[PDB]
């Protein structure tokens, strides 16, 4: 990387190079300047209401919190060492800050233990199955914490159920809360509990002396919808100003990218977000605190 | 009765702008040269999703009702027009056998033809339209605007219509070719 | 079979021990693709 | 390096997750089969 | 039957659930502020109670 020569040199491995134009080289603008764009919204996501919730939700009947047009401040969960699990799939907990998503649900319920494993995508047992079904290409974070403290009491907490027999297995986010009698054998029951004929719930043994495995535990499941619409849940990352005319790393909502950015002249109608190409290759965009 | 959606129903599937370019899309789409059930208020069911084309000079029709039972105890969408404000809400409304609590959400806003597709199946509500003035369901081309993206999550199987001549047809999984025009129009389009 | 098709996106979302895995399969796609294209032209340039 | 090479037997003895990554080396291995075939036959015909 | 320049021995003391946390590319309280290992770690770990 002396001269142009000696580049030439190294590409063809050779100390005598012979008469001729050689490629040896891939010249590239490099960028000035790191954008960085979010919607000029300030409001916290109400994130508490849900870990801080005083009841969750049976797992059969799991409940769900939509998130939408706020700043989401990550930090204050993967910091927090309130967790035993926090797992994320298809994202990574520090990157979350520096994302935007159209949509979070925060799904809410309780399990037992050792069955806070099934909580991941592609996973089989009883809650999996039958009361809680997470898809195999599910984008999100799962946070459960041991609740043995506030779930569990003297005697046995029963107010937490599962769902222990279901005719096929829930698809993912399926929310099943029907009490129908599970009709095990060939004899239909007509609501009428007996011989294969049984309640589809069941409680949970809940004490303070019960194994780890058998504690109860608080399960929070965020979902990022990743689709094409204006979005709003946005992490806390400070918005710079504009640059035009220079090759810039801009970042508009999360979507980073390389590239020259110029007052266009496309007719985008209102609603469009940005615009795309032929080769289906991103080419305009509407600022997010601008139009 | 019965008449011919040409080959109306076509809507932009989504907030991306392309121009001067054939783009092929899987959506809930209107089937060309499908029947539009003819109306001159029943309990019409909601499939995929459905297209709404409404004839009416003196703009009679206000509304519609998108539900399950259409009735208490059953989160039951609500769109009422009147004049300047197209009231929403997903109460479990307790409605009229022929009309004319619990809030979720609540959001406030023959030569006159008013093309609506209601989609349902991303999981929250889409209502995609365009009005366009005319001279049956006009032979022609037009794309529908999307209007309103309700984060809604209400389960609906049924619709009714709330008042005017007006054509139901029914959205169906199809794989329609979008041509673009300079401007990004869809200017036309191909029924795969 | 990776999550994303942007390259951009997967390490904007992903860190790098796990977006390499990703990656690697955008690397593989890719890579194979352009093989198949130069085979083509090859065989092609040899006709004209 | 698939389980097997019959496409049924990986879907019903392996559940879902487990089964795509199967499933993924015998698309491969026969993407790449055909690939072959097909490239042999256009330097075939060339020679045709 | 394999020889190498230097083996590195580091010792330290952790509770049960953290163990998991000794591995390449792991995440938590130990693995980010207290001993990290590479995503290319070639060695072993050991650990008793
Ligand atoms: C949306 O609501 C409709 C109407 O309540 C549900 O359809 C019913 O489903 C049950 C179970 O299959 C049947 O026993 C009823 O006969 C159905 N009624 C009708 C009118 O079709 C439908 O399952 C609900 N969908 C969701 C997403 O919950
Ligand atoms: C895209 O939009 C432009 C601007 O409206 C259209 O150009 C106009 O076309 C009309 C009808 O031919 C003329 O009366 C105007 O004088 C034109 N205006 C300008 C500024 O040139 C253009 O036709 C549209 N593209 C299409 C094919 O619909
Ligand atoms: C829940 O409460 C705890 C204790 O007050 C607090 O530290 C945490 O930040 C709260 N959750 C929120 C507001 O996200
Ligand atoms: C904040 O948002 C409003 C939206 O109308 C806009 O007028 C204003 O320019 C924005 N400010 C910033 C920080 O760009
Ligand atoms: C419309 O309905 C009539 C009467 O059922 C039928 O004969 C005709 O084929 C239909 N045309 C279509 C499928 O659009
Ligand atoms: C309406 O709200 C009340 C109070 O939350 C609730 O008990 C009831 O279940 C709701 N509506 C129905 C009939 O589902
Ligand atoms: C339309 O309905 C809304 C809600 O009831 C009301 O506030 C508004 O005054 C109405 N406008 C009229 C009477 O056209």
């Amino acid at each position: 990387a002396l001269d142009p020569l000696s580049e030439t040199k190294c590409t063809l491995k050779s100390f005598t190079v012979e008469k001729g134009i050689y490629q040896t080289s891939n010249f590239r603008v490099q960028p000035t300047e790191s954008i960085v764009r979010f919607p000029n919204i300030t409001n916290l996501c109400p994130f508490g209401e849900v870990f801080n919730a005083t009841r969750f939700a049976s797992v059969y009947a799991w409940n769900r919190k939509r998130i939408s047009n706020c700043v989401a401040d990550y930090s204050v969960l993967y910091n927090s060492a309130s967790f035993s699990t926090f797992k994320c799939y298809g994202v990574s907990p520090t990157k979350l800050n520096d994302l935007c998503f159209t949509n979070v649900y925060a799904d809410s319920f309780v399990i037992r233990g050792d069955e806070v494993r099934q909580i991941a995508p592609g996973q089989t047992g009883k809650i999996a199955d039958y009361n809680y079904k997470l898809p195999d290409d599910f984008t999100g974070c799962v946070i459960a914490w041991n609740s043995n403290n506030l779930d569990s009491k003297v005697g046995g907490n029963y107010n937490y159920l599962y769902r222990l027999f279901r005719k096929s297995n829930l698809k993912p986010f399926e929310r099943d809360i029907s009490t129908e009698i599970y009709q095990a054998g060939s004899t239909p029951c007509n609501g009428v509990e007996g011989f294969n004929c049984y309640f589809p719930l069941q409680s949970y043994g809940f004490q303070p002396t019960n194994g780890v495995g058998y504690q109860p535990y608080r399960v929070v499941v965020l979902s990022f919808e990743l689709l094409h619409a204006p979005a709003t849940v946005c992490g806390p990352k400070k918005s710079t100003n504009l640059v035009k005319n220079k090759c810039v790393n801009f970042n508009f909502n999360g979507l980073t990218g390389t590239g020259v950015l110029t007052e266009s002249n496309k007719k985008f109608l209102p609603f469009q977000q940005f615009g795309r190409d032929i080769a289906d290759t991103t080419d305009a965009v509407r600022d997010p605190q601008t139009l | 009765a019965y008449t011919n959606s040409f080959t109306r129903g076509v809507y932009y599937p989504d907030k991306v702008f392309r121009s001067s370019v054939l783009h092929s899309t899987q959506d809930l789409f209107l089937p060309f040269f499908s029947n539009v059930t003819w109306f001159h208020n029943p309990v019409l069911p909601f499939n995929d999703g459905v297209y709404f084309a409404s004839t009416e000079k003196s703009n009679i029709i206000r509304g519609w009702i998108f539900g399950t039972t259409l009735d208490s105890k059953t989160q039951s969408l609500l769109i009422v027009n009147n004049a300047t404000n197209v009231v929403i809400k997903v109460c479990e409304f307790q409605f009229c056998n022929d009309p004319f609590n619990n809030c979720t959400f609540e959001y406030v806003s023959f030569k006159n033809l008013r093309e609506f597709v209601f989609k349902n199946i991303d999981g929250y509500f889409k209502i995609y339209s365009k009005h366009t003035p005319i001279n049956d369901l006009p032979q022609g081309f037009s794309a529908l605007e999307p209007l309103v993206d309700l984060p809604i999550g209400i389960n609906i199987t049924r619709f009714q219509t709330l008042l005017a001549a007006y054509y139901v047809g029914y959205l169906q999984p199809r794989t329609f070719l979008l041509k673009y025009n300079e401007n990004g129009t869809i200017t036309d389009a191909v029924d795969c | 079979g990776a999550i994303s098709s942007v390259l951009n996106d997967i390490l904007s979302r992903l860190d790098p021990p796990e977006a390499e895995v990703q990656i690697d399969r955008l690397i593989t796609g890719r890579l194979q693709s352009l093989q198949t294209y130069v085979t083509q032209q090859l065989i092609r340039a040899a006709e004209i």
